[PDB]
């Protein structure tokens, strides 16, 4: 909510200041990446 | 005249070093690995 105003009990998080004083926010977890990649298994390789 | 039959077995060792100069200039070909196998089938994931 804004002071002096009746604008007040919203919800929601306004653009004044998003950041609220914290450098970063931060969130941490898992990532599994399924790809297909250039790999011949070391099989392309001169005989000798 | 048997002799050139008994030379032409006994010199033959030199055949050796002849084959070693022909193969001075000869160019090389080396050939790698080649895979072949029950290469799986792999397609797109369910696509829309």
């Amino acid at each position: 909510s804004i002071t002096r105003t009746r604008v007040s009990r919203l919800y929601g998080l306004p653009a004044a200041n998003p950041n609220n004083g914290k450098e970063y926010y931060e969130v941490a977890g898992r990532f599994s990446l399924i790809s297909l990649v250039p790999s011949n298994d070391d099989y392309q390789t001169p005989i000798t | 005249a048997s002799l050139i039959y008994r030379q032409l077995l006994t010199n033959s060792y030199t055949v050796d070093l002849s084959d070693e100069i022909q193969e001075i200039g000869s160019t090389k070909t080396q050939n790698v690995t080649i895979n072949l196998g029950p290469f799986a089938q792999t397609g797109y994931a369910p696509v829309n």
